[PDB]
């Protein structure tokens, strides 16, 4: 069916000009009456509607912002490039691309969306350190390890233990923002006491802004 | 643009109504209506467009109208995989305006209990000095927590409060705790106990 | 608008069947022969055109109208045997800010001729002062834009047009319809249908010498004499069924109930027997 | 048929409520008259009249003209609910209480 | 701008010619008639904002 996947550098300084693209397959452009467009979500708000592309070349954008957003079509690629200048601290939120199929149909299939968290902050090292299940999570029921990947400004960090299997038992809790205007994640496990001490577990941080997948297990101490 | 209600209740099994008002309607005749459904952490998907009709792949659980100006959506059958916000969009002289929210809380579900995991620090920050002691607690269904992170002083928190409702797939709401312990202090703390206060059971 | 596009279909079968199972086309107001009975009728050249215009100027396609369409952009003769389908076209023809490329002709000095496309554009001087390239007050750019966007309701939408205009006359029919065919019976009065030419009698070989290029033949009057078989490419003779006048020689009811009958026109072998002149 | 005193709006056609999507629908081309009366006078009684019931729990919305009188226990969640009337389980029919 | 005054102009011979003379209008566009065909329809009561 229509995959509408997003790419492009989420963290960037500021007062510059986004390249957010939006990578379509499944459908051809050229059809008469669709069009590709692009959506803004803002932290705890409503939708808004930035820009939005046809099949004949035509270029509408909201009547708010016309200064900066210059949309473009490559359909040689398929890849729907969405370009604005004059960042400000205000046009950070996660940003989607959905397919217009006609006039009828608003969007009707959507992407899964991009955080573009720009404000003052550049890039921050995570620290990975795993918590070791000891004595006190084994004899508390589920001995529940978790990486403690923190100290990073981009929002967007996955993590999965023993990625390609073991899809549930991660909790997944989005970070907190301390006073040091950073984020911190503490995604532990489900697996129960059964066998965890002769395996290896580890969370697959992807922190993709920075660039960096440090993977690294722990081993039971003792308080 | 178009107004939305703030919040809606709904009891398991009943049917409510949302409200996509003019507003200074510059729509003209308001012919074409979507509505979606955006849950927390996932990308919003159409429920109904043209709300004469249905797009394929939703349940007869939805249907739409417009009287005169104003377009409700009537969700009948309500059930816990239901609380998402929902939008009304239309076609303005100029842009399409996606209207304001509206949370669905679908009320008559047991109080659930949080239990408390504190998880030991492993040995390698405590030598990088980066004493970072976790009592991540979940699984409650009000939502409204207060750890009490005290090593048999002062309870306090300094960075626990943090807002999280994660609508999961057990619709149950969590919590994130984090403790500022000092490095150098945590010689003198002797284990750092845990006590979370839940709603109504304070205890 | 202005550029109507015009592509003849001829030499094939039209079953006008599959238009009915299609979007809506609550416009099917054929001023012609028939919407419905269309199927079984052989045409000789159809011409389909098409076009796109708003939705309170549909009416304007019927044969004979004012308004602006039907007199500068698109006219229809007063003797037009054809069908007109339309149907509302506001889901792939607008979009945001109004769609710009559909555009029509409003000034024009005289009034459209029928089936006339004026592709040409030059700035119409409306009095004294002649303009090279330039417009003001006489001089204006004849080819407006339409506008459609999707906030109107229904009167001004994007209205899909398409004309099919039909000619029915004496010519080699080469746009028939799905109607089967059967086996030719000469020697017997029978119903006979070629061509949409329906008509009953009894059909001979002629020895009419026919031109290779003429198909139907007429007698003094204007009825069908003889019809060139479409498929075989033979003449034959239409001579009509047996008729003839009734008489009834009474001599009276008081007297008897015997009669007779007196067949005018007749020679004894195609009705005692008695042959009188 | 027999409504409460706050549902007599519902009954017009194009109208959302409780007895137009479980009970009673009139279809939007409705080509007749609607009458209705007050009748507390012969059908109110004391400690409330539990003769006259209404559809509170329905899968799907009623249909125009349609006379559903089933009695099934609404099921919810994913339990199989065959009789019981549990927390998520509950009776289709409520009794109006016409005091 | 919310005080105009309108002219309800009516029984006369309304000639659009004498509307030439005076500096170049920027905007001469007529919302629903044709400017080439104004010279030829009869009208009731013409109204004139200013």
């Amino acid at each position: 069916q229509v995959t509408l996947r997003e790419s492009g550098p989420t963290l960037v300084k500021p007062k510059q000009t986004l390249t957010l693209t939006c990578t379509f397959s499944g459908f051809s452009l050229s059809t008469p009456g669709g069009g590709v467009g692009w959506i803004r979500q803002p932290p705890g708000k409503a939708l808004e509607w930035l820009a939005l592309i046809y099949w004949d070349d035509d270029k509408r954008y909201s009547p708010s912002l016309k200064s900066s957003l210059t949309i473009t079509k490559d359909t040689s690629k398929n890849q729907v490039v969405l370009t604005m200048t004059n960042m400000d601290p205000v046009d950070t939120a996660t940003y989607y691309c959905a397919r217009l199929t006609a006039a009828d149909t608003i969007f009707d299939c959507w992407g899964q969306g991009t955080l573009v968290t720009v404000s003052s902050a550049s890039t921050k090292g995570p620290s990975v350190f795993p918590l070791a299940p000891s004595s006190k999570s084994t004899s508390g029921g589920t001995a529940a390890l978790g990486c403690l990947v923190k100290d990073y400004f981009p929002e967007p960090v996955t993590v999965s233990w023993n990625s390609g299997a073991l899809t549930s038992g991660v909790h997944t809790f989005p970070a907190v923002l301390q006073s040091s205007g950073l984020y911190s994640l503490s995604s532990v496990v489900t697996v129960p006491s059964s066998s965890l001490g002769t395996q290896t577990y580890i969370c697959n941080v992807n922190h993709k802004p920075s660039n960096t997948k440090v993977d690294k297990r722990v081993e039971p101490k003792s308080c | 643009a178009l107004t939305q209600p703030a919040s809606v209740s709904g009891s398991p099994g009943l049917s409510i109504t949302i409200s996509c008002t003019a507003t200074s309607s510059d729509v003209g005749a308001y012919n074409y209506v979507s509505w979606y459904q955006q849950h927390p952490g996932q990308a919003p998907k159409l429920m109904i467009y043209d709300v004469s009709k249905r797009p394929s792949g939703v349940s007869n659980r939805f249907s739409g109208s417009k009287s005169a100006n104003t377009a409700s959506l009537t969700i009948s059958g309500l059930q816990a995989e239901d609380e998402a916000d929902y939008y009304c969009s239309s076609y303005t002289t100029t842009s399409v305006v996606f209207g304001g929210g509206t949370k669905l809380t679908v009320l008559g579900q047991p109080k659930a209990a949080p239990s408390v995991t504190l998880f030991p620090p492993s040995s390698e920050e405590l030598q990088a000095n980066k004493a970072t002691l976790v009592c991540l607690i979940s699984d409650f269904y009000p939502g409204a927590v207060t750890v009490a992170w005290k090593a048999d002083s002062s309870p306090v928190k300094a960075g626990v409060e943090t807002t999280t409702p994660s609508k999961q797939s057990n619709n149950k709401y969590a919590a994130s705790s984090y403790l500022s312990l000092t490095p150098e202090q945590w010689k003198s703390h002797r284990s750092y106990s845990c006590q979370v206060t839940h709603e109504g059971s304070t205890v | 608008v202005y550029a109507w596009n015009r592509k003849r279909i001829s030499n094939c079968v039209a079953d006008y069947s599959v238009l009915y199972n299609l979007a809506p086309f609550f416009t099917f107001k054929c001023y012609g022969v028939s919407p419905t009975k269309l199927n079984d009728l052989c045409f000789t050249n159809v011409y389909a055109d098409s076009f796109v215009i708003r939705g309170d100027e549909v009416r304007q396609i019927a044969p004979g109208q004012t308004g602006n369409i039907a007199d500068y952009n698109y006219k229809l003769p007063d003797d037009f045997t054809g069908c007109v389908i339309a149907w509302n076209s506001n889901k792939l023809d607008s979009k945001v800010s109004g769609n710009y490329n559909y555009l029509y002709r409003l000034f024009r000095k005289s009034n459209l001729k029928p089936f006339e496309r004026d592709i040409s554009t030059e700035i119409y001087q409306a009095g004294n002062k002649p303009c090279n390239g330039v417009a003001g007050f006489n001089c204006y750019f004849p080819l407006r834009s339409y506008s459609f966007r999707p906030t109107y309701g229904v009167g001004h939408q994007p209205y899909r047009v398409v004309v099919l205009s039909f000619e029915l006359l004496h010519a080699p029919a080469t746009v028939c319809g799905p109607k089967k065919s059967t086996n030719l019976v000469k020697n017997k009065c029978v119903n006979f249908n070629f061509n949409g030419l329906k008509g009953t009698g009894v059909l001979t070989e002629s020895n009419k010498k026919f031109l290779p290029f003429q198909q139907f033949g007429r007698d003094i009057a204007d009825t069908t004499d003889a019809v060139r078989d479409p498929q075989t490419l033979e003449i034959l003779d239409i001579t009509p069924c047996s008729f003839g006048g009734v008489s009834v020689i009474t001599p009276g009811t008081n007297t008897s109930n015997q009669v007779a009958v007196l067949y005018q026109g007749v020679n004894c072998t195609e009705v005692n027997v008695f042959q009188t002149r």
